[PDB]
RNA sequence: GAUGGGGAAGCUCCGUUUCAAAGGCCUGAUUUUAUGCAGGCCACCAUCGAAAGGGAAUCCGGUUAAGAUUCCGGAACCUGG
RNA sequence: GCUUGUGACGGCCCGUGAAAAUCCACAGGAAGGAAUAGUUUUCAUGCCAGGUCGUACUGAUAACCGCAGCAGGUCUCCAAG
RNA sequence: UUGACAUUGUGAAGUACUUAUUCAAUGAAGCGGAGCUGGAAUUCAUUUUCCACGUUCUAGCAUUCAAGGUCCCAUUCGGGGCUGAUCCGGGUU
């Protein structure tokens, strides 16, 4: 017989073993579900928002509900080759989401805006 | 050793901790593990009916290993040997092996062709084999209630067996058969008419037999 | 009618007792190894005040026979214990206040509280402030022991049921008039909601058996037998004798 | 306190900064005479 | 208010640590590879329940038609790494 | 002086006036460690990051509830001569 | 609430047992029997019996499979048996 020190009985460690399926789940993974293009939808262009472009430094975007500011960040960084410096979010009254992007002091707004269009 | 001392410790009560010491008596088994040993003392302490009482008594481990080493002479082909015998088909020689099967078994007492029944005593719903020593002693055929169904199935490829039966030995083997059958017949179908009338059972814990040792002596 | 008054309590709802409060339930030691062979040693740390309970409560630190660390325990304190007292509980222990015995291991007219009905259930009897169990005689044949109960019945408990030397303490709490409904009021806020009590005359039939009439009287004997059913056990029940 | 340095916690004596001075001066001796007293009820 | 269990023809009821084999972080072992495998530690044993209870850490000045202890300027602090 | 914070005290109870997350200290001594070399991120300085949702306004003899822009009802902070 | 039957067995006399059933406790820790050691003890040939068998002036301290003793490894930083801590029955009490 063996020892046992306590009274107590414990259910045994057995071995568990990883899955191997014969098949796979889907079969197809899904595309990026939130890239760049999804995460910027469209500039916004109110008095309000241009007047933050050549005196604040700032760029206005309105974005995906789904996009927390890691993603808004990353998608600025790519789709337009510059640096921000931080971003202000909030949820508008209409349900969508702005974005306050504020680029570094290496990169000017205004020339950025023109670019883009608007 | 001048630096080593010799510090004893006082396991007494209020003294220092109590060390580590055996506690397999006192452990909280699972649920299923106390059920099977009280499955036993229940069928102990009961008095234990003579039908049942009578496979208390095995067949004993020197007879019982000649037993076995005749049997182990007439095992049944396996699936190998099936494969080769097919292939080569009465064109093969009339086969010697051990019956086996419950059904199977009954059938050839009754028709007075077994000339001896080994008897498990480990089958769990006991009505299965629990009349078997009255019809081998009805029919004249000697049996013996051997240890292992595991045991028995070993010998027939199976897992276990319950019971199993030689109908026509080898020339070569019928010193050894007659043997073993006089030994058998004076353990079992001897000392059938006397086992029916006991009972078994009745066999008190360890503890209550103390009080009572106690009480008759005093 | 309606569900009286007295029915209404066993649901539970507003009639449970508030334990918000409460130090802890007050037991003795687990009955083990130590005790029933030897005695162990514990040290009184503080002594506290419960609410809802008239008598004080002593908190009582031993060591672990079996495990490096602390077991503290919650009891009922006796008069004369003091913080600072060594405690000691066991068969082997000394005739001393505070001390945890076995009733088989007194003498007769020994004064004990916190009393065992059975051996090993932490204490049930002679519990509330100034209150104890008076041992009257011991049966060696069996394992009996007989005691005197507060109440004043006789009652034979086995040898081995613990008790603690001594009266419990807080003696003479009733014999000062409450003397105003503020003070009942918060003697049981920290209790229960039992107070304060309209009477049954008071009510409407509807309400209880004695509600109703021209004037206030309850109309039939307020004797019940032992044999009625809820609803109707509302007044004296099964009284032997009534009166002065 | 996480934000402290351990000096500001503790106090340069045995049991430092959790039992105060003259209840460590009760314990050592408490201990060394408890001590002695045992050794001569052991002979 | 789940689970383990026990009730109920059943929708469901009781109960919350209960008659349960109820669980995982410090590593050592391995340089075939990622963690199989050696001791011991700890048995507490779901979860929900406060924008007035408990609680890590920010201030001043300025700025809009409507925003700010959240933006701007300056000056700090906490947590994790 | 007013409002408020706080300290040392005093009166009162058959009323003696929450819990947990969380942080720290101590006891203990398992381990790891120096001479051509190491440990301390509980001393100082330096580097990086800090997600998600709420945030406008009324708060009442006109933005709440009473069929209404109803003399009703609806918790609280600041308080000059 | 009272009676009958079932649950429901076992032994004795003119109540006794255990196993069903019921109650309680413990993160089922020391139960039952026996053997050591001593005391009481009076022996009517030897132990016919019974008790105890590490802790009480003091608000300290008590944890690292335990030091010691002894037996192995193939000596390295250590490891493993037995004893310390008496045996037997696995009925947690
Ligand atoms: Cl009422
Ligand atoms: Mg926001
Ligand atoms: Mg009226
Ligand atoms: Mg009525
Ligand atoms: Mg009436
Ligand atoms: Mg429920
Ligand atoms: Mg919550
Ligand atoms: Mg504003
Ligand atoms: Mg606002
Ligand atoms: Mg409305
Ligand atoms: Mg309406």
């Amino acid at each position: 017989l063996k020892v046992r020190t306590s009274a107590t009985f414990r259910l045994p460690k057995t071995l568990k073993l990883a899955r191997a399926p014969k098949y796979a789940s889907k079969a197809v993974p899904h595309y990026n579900r939130l890239d760049s293009y999804k995460v910027i939808e469209q500039p916004i262009t109110s008095e309000t928002a241009m007047k933050k472009v050549e005196d604040g430094n700032i760029l206005v975007f309105q974005v995906s509900m789904k996009a927390n500011k890691y993603q808004i960040k990353k998608a600025v960084k790519e789709l337009y080759e510059v640096d921000v410096l931080k971003v202000n979010t909030l949820v508008r009254p209409n349900g969508t989401k702005k974005a306050y992007v504020r680029l570094t002091a290496d990169y000017d707004a205004l020339d950025i805006a023109n670019r883009i269009g608007y | 050793n001048p630096l080593t001392h010799s510090t004893p410790k006082n396991f007494g009560i209020g003294q220092a901790v109590q060390p580590k010491r055996n506690l397999s008596r006192y452990v909280k088994w699972p649920e299923y593990v106390r059920v099977q040993r009280q499955k036993k003392i229940l069928s102990i302490r009961l008095k234990v009916p003579p039908t049942i009482a009578q496979f208390q008594y095995t067949l004993d481990r020197n007879t019982a290993a000649e037993t076995f080493k005749l049997f182990n002479k007439y095992r049944p082909e396996t699936a190998a040997e099936k494969k080769e015998r097919l292939t080569k088909e009465d064109a093969s020689p009339k086969p010697y092996a051990v019956k086996y099967g419950l059904n199977h078994v009954v059938a050839l007492i009754e028709n007075k062709k077994a000339k001896l029944v080994l008897i498990a005593n480990d089958v769990d719903p006991i009505e299965l084999v629990v009349f078997l020593p009255a019809l081998c002693k009805k029919m004249g055929v000697p049996y013996a209630i051997v240890k292992g169904k595991a045991r028995l199935g070993t010998l027939v490829n199976q897992k276990t067996s319950a019971v199993a039966a030689l109908t026509e030995v080898r020339a070569e083997d019928e010193a050894a058969l007659a043997k073993l059958v006089s030994t058998i017949d004076a353990n079992f179908a001897d000392k059938y008419d006397e086992v029916k009338k006991h009972w078994g059972g009745g066999i008190l814990g360890n503890k209550a037999q103390a009080k009572m040792d106690k009480r008759a002596k005093n | 009618g309606r569900v009286i008054r007295n029915q209404r309590k066993g649901a539970g709802s507003i009639f449970t007792s508030h334990t918000r409060l409460r130090q802890g339930a007050a037991k003795l030691r687990t009955l083990d190894y130590a005790e029933r062979h030897g005695y162990i040693r514990g040290i009184v740390k503080q002594i506290v005040h419960d609410s809802g309970r008239g008598a004080p409560l002593a908190k009582v630190v031993f060591r672990d026979p079996y495990k490096y660390r602390l077991r503290e325990e919650i009891f009922i304190a006796n008069e004369g214990v003091h913080t600072g007292q060594f405690i000691y509980a066991g068969k082997k222990a000394s005739l001393n206040v505070g001390n945890v015995l076995p009733l088989g291991s007194v003498p007769e007219g020994t004064i004990v509280s916190n009393v065992e009905e059975k051996p090993g259930d932490r204490g049930a009897l002679a519990r509330a402030s100034g209150n104890y169990v008076i041992i009257i005689g011991h049966n060696p044949d069996e394992n009996k022991t007989r005691v005197r109960l507060p109440s004043g019945a006789k009652k034979v408990i086995s040898s081995d049921a613990r008790g603690v030397i001594g009266v419990i303490a807080g003696g003479g709490r009733v014999d000062k008039p409450l003397l105003k409904a503020g003070r009942a009021f918060h003697k049981y806020r920290l209790k229960r909601n039992s107070w304060p009590k309209t009477r049954g005359v008071a009510m409407n039939p509807v309400d209880h058996p004695h509600g109703g009439g021209n004037h206030q009287h309850i109309g039939k004997a307020s004797t019940i037998s032992r044999g009625a059913v809820s609803g109707q056990k509302a007044g004296l029940i099964a009284a032997r004798r009534t009166g002065l | 306190y996480a934000t402290v340095s351990k000096t500001h916690k503790t106090v340069s004596r045995a049991y430092g900064g959790s039992r105060c001075a003259n209840c460590v001066k009760e314990r050592i001796i408490r201990a060394f005479l408890i001590e002695e007293q045992k050794i001569v009820k052991k002979v």
